[PDB]
């Protein structure tokens, strides 16, 4: 929904046996050094922790995994609830020129970001873009952000317009 | 104002989401006087789940409606050890800090009605003299009062003080009551402190006997 | 269980700066945060993320974070500055609030400026006389003012009256008054107001004849 | 409750409801520790009366014998009548007044009037450090408060205003003290401006070095 | 009763004095009471300071 307001429609399906903590991760977050960042950011190289990702299409997804509300953009943030095959049950029961999203993420119930969007290209911002990844150390910001990328942390924030024109806040590092 | 019963329940509200994006985390804070500040517990108002400390664990319950956009938190069996001032705060969703600190709501109790306690006063070592001796019975820490001291049968007068009953540190009392004596009587005389408290409704006596000289 | 520690309380005079510390087991690897208390009010935020300051916060407020040792830091404190400090971390999913930190600024010790004022010449034919006797500036509050008529210590005919310390300062300011009757102050030719008051080496004393002003 | 200046009072005494009374009441005030005086005077069995000289105009003893109960008025009460009042009552013709009743405390408060301002003069021996300490005094005032500025409002500077302090009689007291430059001592125009609402009194003052 | 005071003289170019406060304590009374403390008044302070040092914090 446009204007960044969601109701009551997010799927609260969250697991609780796990010791991992995700969920009680949410009040606050380590430092940079201080999760073992760099151990899973050397992946990938430097010239879904990092840009480098093929992720997939995705049409329809059950919301019996969906844990929290899911973003997404257009690049500018949109969120999307259940639907019937509109349901109030809080789950318990494309390009932009081509209209939707390009893809978006979110957070699932056993604990664990997935990410999924249009398929890569063969260098731009509206054609073969994908994820928030509008760049290589460029975030789309929403204020959930951190919580998918808790190795963004140390990134500064900065606003910026992008070409319809649509006008949002990115965070990206030096 | 008023005092909260010992083991009654008393609740703290702070404003919530009325059913919509929230942008910030609820926490309560409370405050003992100067004796610093700790956390009980924090509610996400998007989220349905919530947190609570260790040392509260089974004594608070947070719930809130989103009818009336307002949220709360239950803290049942209150003690002497819980009156102090207690903050609501309201911070950023994931940056670890309380920013907007509310204002400050008082709770108070007046402990819990305990029964008195006795210890003798031994007279002085030997005094063999005619020093009339004194001796005299302690009674501490008990609450409401007051209490009632009466020597042998309640039958002597002779010479018989009561002090005023003083609030102790931790709020509650002590009171004492001597007696002066002839010294030569010591020896065959006996002497009984009977003390009453009312709501305790509890009689205790004691005998005062000198203490040995080896 | 985890605990931090800050020394019960610390000293420093005007102008100066103050170090308070916020330290424990491998605390450089937590993000800290530091609240400012002022005695009755609740507490306000004043430093998030070690050193990002808000906004409105004077820029003399300054802190960072390194090592097992956290470190606000103050510059030119001033009589505002007195509140209670408190430092946050987060660890094992439990907050954990420091014990509280005592800031106290020592204000110098200014001497009195002492001056006597004859009785209007007004008041004389209503038959009434009031000498008064001023304090001006003064920081310790414990002052002491004697009036004595031709060297004889007088007593129960005098009143005082006293403010209270400027915002931006600390000195207050006294004064006494002496009411008499005419055919009382028409004798005594000399007359004198003594105080006793710290930074002055001597007691002062300010006189002025009855006659001839 | 502060009786109001110019009003009246009635103090009550138990009186015989129409029979053989067989004794005289009386009444008697006690300014605080101040000794006592006499009222006046009433003998249920005859109507009459008997009042005191030194409050013959202000007082009346009146009777009423169906409530069994006798009382004076006394009216346009003043500052000096505010004590303690008394009720005796004595033998019939023996004279020694005998059980006497509970006391009756009736206070008034003073009256209005507006201030009197006073200059005190300036310093006379030459303060080369260059500060000379002036000020008015305000003073023989009632009610709170009274309000004081310096050329008009137009100096703030320095400007001292002590609080009221209440005098012996009853009146305030207040003082205010402004510090100047020496070498601007007879060169500028100091005027007090004292103001007192509820008498309306608004007065002026200069104030200036005395001369010598 | 356990504590001497000795002075010197001022300087020449200066009108300072200097004071030294020795407290001996026996050993084993040393062994106890965690929190010293010295505190000293005079002209000049605004209220009493108070230097106190904990007895194994370092
Ligand atoms: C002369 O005689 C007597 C003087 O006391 C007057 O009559 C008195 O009036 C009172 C008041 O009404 C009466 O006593 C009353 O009795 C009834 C009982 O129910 C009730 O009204 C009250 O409880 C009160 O006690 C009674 O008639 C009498 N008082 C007595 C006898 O003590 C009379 O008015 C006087 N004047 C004349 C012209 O008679
Ligand atoms: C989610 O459910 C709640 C409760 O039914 C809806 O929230 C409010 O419901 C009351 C009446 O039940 C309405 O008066 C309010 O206007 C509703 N809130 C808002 C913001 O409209 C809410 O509408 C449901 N979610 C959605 C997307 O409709």
């Amino acid at each position: 929904t446009n204007g960044s307001w969601h109701i009551n429609r997010t799927a609260l399906n969250c697991n609780d046996s796990l010791h991992t903590g995700f969920l009680a991760a949410l009040f606050y977050t380590h430092k940079f050094n201080a999760s073992g960042c760099p151990e899973r950011m050397a992946h990938c190289r430097p010239i879904p922790y990092c840009w480098h990702y093929a992720p997939r299409q995705c049409g329809t997804i059950p919301a019996s995994q969906v844990c929290g509300p899911v973003y997404c953009f257009t690049p500018s943030p949109v969120v999307v609830g259940t639907t019937d095959r509109p349901t109030y049950t809080w789950g318990e029961n494309t390009r932009p020129p081509q209209g939707n999203w390009f893809g978006c993420t979110w957070m699932n119930s056993t604990g664990f970001t997935k990410t999924c969007g249009g398929p890569p290209c063969n260098a731009t911002y509206t054609k073969c873009g994908s994820g928030p990844w509008l760049t290589p150390r460029c975030l789309v910001d929403y204020p959930y952000r951190l919580w998918h990328y808790p190795c963004t942390v140390n990134f500064t924030i900065f606003k910026v317009r992008m070409y319809v024109e649509h006008r949002l806040n990115a965070a990206c590092n030096i | 104002a008023e005092v909260k019963k010992p083991g009654s329940s008393v609740k703290v509200s702070c404003e919530a989401s009325g059913g919509t994006h929230s942008n910030y985390v609820i926490t309560w804070v409370r405050q003992a006087p100067g004796q610093g500040l700790e956390w009980m517990g924090g509610f996400i108002p998007d989220f349905r789940t919530a947190m609570y400390a260790q040392g509260f664990q089974g004594r608070v319950t947070i719930t809130a409606d989103e009818s009336t956009s307002l949220a709360y938190m239950e803290l049942t069996n209150l003690r002497s050890e819980d009156t102090a001032v207690y903050y609501c705060a309201r911070g950023p969703l994931s940056r670890g800090y309380y920013d907007y600190w509310g204002p400050g709501t008082l709770v108070t109790v007046s402990a819990s009605t305990k029964g008195p306690s006795v210890f003798p006063l031994a007279p002085s070592s030997k005094s063999t003299s005619g020093g009339t001796a004194a001796l005299g019975c302690l009674v501490k820490d008990y609450f409401p009062e007051p209490v009632t001291v009466s020597w042998n049968s309640g039958a002597l007068t002779s010479g018989v003080h009561t002090f005023p009953a003083v609030l102790q540190s931790s709020g509650l009392y002590s009171l004492s009551s001597v007696v002066t004596v002839p010294s030569s009587s010591l020896g065959t005389q006996t002497y009984i402190c009977n003390v009453n408290h009312k709501p305790s409704n509890t009689k205790v006596d004691k005998r005062v006997e000198p203490k040995s000289c080896d | 269980s985890y605990v931090l520690t800050q020394p019960p309380s610390v000293s420093v005079a005007p102008g100066q700066t103050a170090s308070i510390t916020c330290s424990g087991d491998k605390l450089g690897d937590k993000y800290v945060s530091w609240y400012q208390q002022r005695p009755g009010q609740s507490p306000v935020l004043v430093l998030y993320q070690d050193s990002k300051r808000p906004s409105g916060i004077p820029e003399r407020f300054s802190g960072s974070n390194s090592g097992n040792t956290a470190t606000l830091t103050i510059s030119g404190t001033q009589a505002m500055d007195e509140a209670d400090y408190y430092c946050q971390a987060w660890d094992s999913s439990a907050l954990v609030f420091g014990g509280g930190t005592k800031l106290t600024v020592l204000r110098t010790v200014a001497a009195p400026s002492v001056f006597i004022f004859p009785p209007s010449d007004e008041q004389l034919k209503s038959g009434t006389a009031s000498v008064v006797c001023l304090l001006n500036n003064f920081y310790p509050r414990e002052a002491k003012v004697q009036w004595k008529v031709d060297n004889a210590l007088q007593s129960g005919n005098s009143q005082e009256s006293v403010t209270e310390q400027d915002s931006k300062d600390s000195t207050y300011s006294l004064s006494s008054t002496l009411t008499l009757s005419k055919a009382d102050y028409e004798k005594h030719k000399v007359y004198a107001c003594e105080v006793t008051h710290q930074g002055l080496s001597s007691p002062v004393t300010k006189s002025f004849n009855r006659g001839e002003c």
